[PDB]
């Protein structure tokens, strides 16, 4: 099948105590893991990438590890701000799944609780067997040199991969519950984004979020989305 | 391969140019040609870079002329230098000052400038500083890294036949084989090292071994590899990136007969 | 297609002149010193003033008229810098090296930079940083992409202007320049100490491989020339470039050429 | 040994290709190829050092091929040409693993300082001269050093005398190559000492050194053994802490050699 | 001056053997071979030094044999500094490096300069600041104007006379000095370390591409010199010029010319 991540459902802690997110992987010590924190309503963003960095921004608290078959999220003075979901993600080049993430983690806290813009279009209510066209508009960047990526959170569910492109439009990449169905394109010019959704089942209801990597050269994938739009819910 | 004669005449002589732009890791596009500023790690344990602060071997496969309907095209002479040497006098953009009202702080420190010539992939051996350093996917580095990695295990082989791909503190080229590649590299080491960079069009390197032989161009292909990180730039922050420079080459190779 | 080379009496021509530095000249109490170098507080607001920017030196010196086709072929050149001795002037508006310390000598940073050739030098862009505003008055790369921080072939250009070209936006392009003969070293670094020799006993010979030298098109030689000899820390701390005039004399002989 | 004419034919010649790893003292197995970080004794009187603080000479005895297989009148392998160079020296480009930064948010330092890098060829044991810097330095057991040292140890001791004849026991700082002996051994070594040197390491698979003496002779190797003979101490790592640690690298050899007769 | 045969036989050949005592300012008798204390002016406009402030080239002009036509050629120079060992007097009057340290030792900018010639050293002015007062007593460039900080033709000298010709104004003109043979080296930088070498098996030939070396007029060679070995650091923290004495051994033998 695909690679497994597996992770907690749920971690609860009072503030000031430290929070520890487990995600559990086969020799997942030989990967690089990065971590996604989201807050319902908002676009997710990276707070570690190949393990145990932290892009500007993001505080000392927050706290990466990987080792055996077990990775490591760490956030130590725990605040009322990081009451949230967190999910491990790896990348593997080169199988039929190759962004992973795993099942979620929700962090709860039991005391009393911009130079890069990704903006979203074209979701709604839509019947099955219909069609909709998701747009995402970046500006900031020079639009052929980032891969990008369609990934989707259905109601109840964590964060599924749905679709990647190369910059230069080469290369694309879908899950498999959407090969012939699903098309992904880009408009370097217009520098926008396109995913053409047609023959829509039910199990399509979901915010699809559009995910960038870091530059490359090429626009080749790299199986990172250091930066989110804020997303679209599309229903059935 | 036993080699004979060479072709004389108009069409037995060719010529190839280019230059290899240069991999330091390109952390935004704002940064092509810097690496991500240098993070250090608590513990040799708990190390673990981002993919965007490794260099990497530059590599380049060009194809060259057809020659069968048996022919080998050899690598005699090799001209080469640094492309954008002037560049590293831009001490007023992003730096940090020397001294109270100074001028920016220059590239400086640890430097290395190489460049091969070879008919095949150059073949790399892999030497770790800490074998435990954790290298990234996306990156091609010595697999099943035990605690001789750090002097020599002759496990870690390697061809570069790939681009951003060979990080430049894991592999260097294997001194036991690239017997059909000429490779030339100088690591000038330390924290305030002053760049020494020369340009001129008047000095040539003869690729021919001490039997007069050339590398033999294999499939027709020609294999151009280099990696020059000219030191670091500190910038106000007093964070330290990587950055290099594209190299030019041009090749002037002959066709020889072999059997 | 060369030919022959003429003999006689009349067959040899000379050719001596000096190029006075362009550091940038910010007032005349300053001739051969650039302004004080201001730091940008980004990459993205880098605009730098133009009496900052050193720039290339040229000459286009007319050569005795000749033409059954015959050129001036460029075959030995003599240079040195003019006035190394003046960089012991450590008793005038300097910083003190220390309490009741000498001067801070000059310093820091050197480009020297000498070219002779039959046609205006090429020039290749390379840019430190690519979002750099480069002045009014001075010939830079345009339409600068992220690709010219490590190379972009639309940056081409002919050295055929004094104080245009500045000196960290441009090199020789090592893609042409067939017809000229150039020679640079960048010695970057903050405290790097100026090496100067000077000698009227060293000759540089111009022939290529071919015993062909550089072949002045229209009768014109083409000298070009950078000194920038490093960094005058003065009292208050700021750092200006200080750069020197280089003498040139050029032994040149008659050749006769078809087409 | 009357050194006469060379041999020709196919079979006349052949190759010796082996690196060696550097003895810089290991301190713990996360740390092979580093020294234990160093130790500065109170008195010259009370310098005891820890053996894993020693880097060693490193010596391989390569066996070459049987020759004289054959009848009456000789034959010896002689060294003729050797290509070395030091194996992961872009390793010292690891500046983000453990180090002490050169000054705020700076990069790690880079591995510098006091440097000794040393090769020797030859057809028997390398032959060692005993010099100490401090004569009442006691080196540790499982060491070879300078036994009996005196107070002219210091500058010149000559029964000081040593073969280079074990690994992980010849401490580099107590022996250098005799320069009265070493007819039949060919050695090149260079101390660049002081204690923010850059390292300068060249290297390319172009460069030969020729072994053969004033009189066109090469190392003529004694029982069928040629002795390779290293110490590549590349210079210190400073870590987090401050303390700091030798770094070595292993060392490329590739030996040409050609039979010899040589009489009586 | 048509060169023609060189005379051979016992008497044809000659030797000139001397050392030139340096000319660093003597600010009392104490300090011979050194400077006065360096004062940094306040302004470039306001920058008048002391005369014992300014090191100076030094001149020796030689009388050969009464020959007359005959002309003495030089041939081959022996040249060394006296007095190399005298740098390492670290105990005396000097800076300690640290709390309980040696001395400070002679270092930071120096210039070795030797000249042989058959007439005086031709001179070329460049100024550091052209609003710098040179003292009476010095012969140095009149009319100093702005263009006189990078070159100015109008200072043109002939070194013919002792602490006369301060070393920061005058360089050796490039544009003359067809009958001399002269050699310099710059080492600029504050902490510079002095690197002298003697020996007694080292010759310089003086013949020029043609075979021909100098040639005495009125029988009269022309020895001249500069060796700025660095600075000395005193308690106070004072930096002076220090200077050694230069050995000169000529070989010159007798040659016929014409008109």
């Amino acid at each position: 099948g695909s690679y497994v991540l597996t992770q907690p459902p749920s971690v609860s802690v009072a503030p000031g105590k430290t929070a520890r997110i487990t995600c559990g992987g086969n020799n997942i010590g030989s990967r690089s893991v990065h971590w996604y924190q989201h807050k319902p309503g908002q676009a997710p963003v990276m707070i570690i990438s190949y393990d145990m960095n932290r892009p500007s921004g993001i505080p000392e608290r927050v706290s990466g590890s990987n080792y055996g078959n077990t990775a490591t999220l760490t956030i130590s003075r725990v605040e009322a701000g990081d009451e949230a979901d967190y999910y491990c993600q790896v990348w593997d080049s080169r199988s039929d799944h190759p962004y992973v993430f795993g099942t979620g983690t929700r962090v709860t806290v039991l005391g009393s609780t911009g130079e890069v813009q990704l903006v979203e279009s074209g979701g709604g209510l839509v019947k099955p067997g219909g069609s909709l066209r998701l747009s995402c508009a970046a500006s900031g960047i020079t639009f052929q040199y980032y891969a990008m990526n369609w990934v989707r959170q259905a109601p109840g569910k964590g964060l599924e991969w749905v679709s990647s492109i190369g910059g230069r439009g080469d290369t694309t990449y879908y899950t498999d519950s959407v090969k012939g169905r699903f098309t992904i394109s880009r408009d370097n010019s217009k520098s926008t984004l396109y995913l053409q959704m047609n023959s829509l089942r039910a199990e399509d209801t979901a915010v699809y979020y559009c995910a960038k990597e870091p530059f490359d050269s090429s626009g080749d994938h790299r199986g990172v989305f250091d930066y989110w739009g804020q997303g679209t819910l599309v229903t059935v | 391969v036993e080699v004979l004669e060479v072709k004389t005449g108009v069409d037995s002589i060719t010529e190839v140019e280019c230059f290899l732009t240069p991999e330091m890791g390109d952390p935004d596009e704002h940064l092509r040609g810097f690496s991500k500023s240098i993070s250090i790690s608590d513990t040799f344990e708990s190390d673990s870079p981002n993919r965007d602060m490794l260099p990497c071997y530059s590599v380049a496969r060009i194809p060259l002329p057809n020659l069968n309907e048996i022919l080998m095209w050899e690598a005699v002479t090799l001209k080469t230098e640094v492309i954008g040497v002037t560049s590293l006098m831009n001490v007023h953009s992003n730096g940090q000052a020397t001294h109270d009202n100074g001028a920016g702080k220059p590239v400086q420190g640890t430097s290395f400038h190489f460049f091969s010539v070879g008919g095949e992939a150059l073949e790399l051996q892999g030497v770790l500083f800490n074998y435990r350093t954790k290298y990234p996917d996306g990156t091609i580095f010595p697999k099943n890294a035990t605690v001789q990695s750090q002097v020599m295990n002759t496990e870690h082989k390697a061809y570069l036949d790939k681009n951003k791909a060979y990080p430049v503190e894991c592999w260097v080229p294997d001194p036991t084989r690239n017997e059909n590649t000429r490779y030339f590299g100088t690591l000038t080491g330390g924290e305030n090292v002053p760049p020494v960079l020369h340009i001129t069009n008047t000095a040539t390197t003869v690729l021919l071994d001490e039997f007069g032989v050339g590398p033999l161009c294999k499939g027709d292909n020609l294999y151009l590899s280099a990696v020059d990180v000219c030191g670091m730039f500190t910038n106000r922050s007093g964070s330290q990136q990587w950055r290099g420079l594209s190299r030019y080459f041009k090749v002037q190779l002959r066709k020889r007969r072999v059997k």
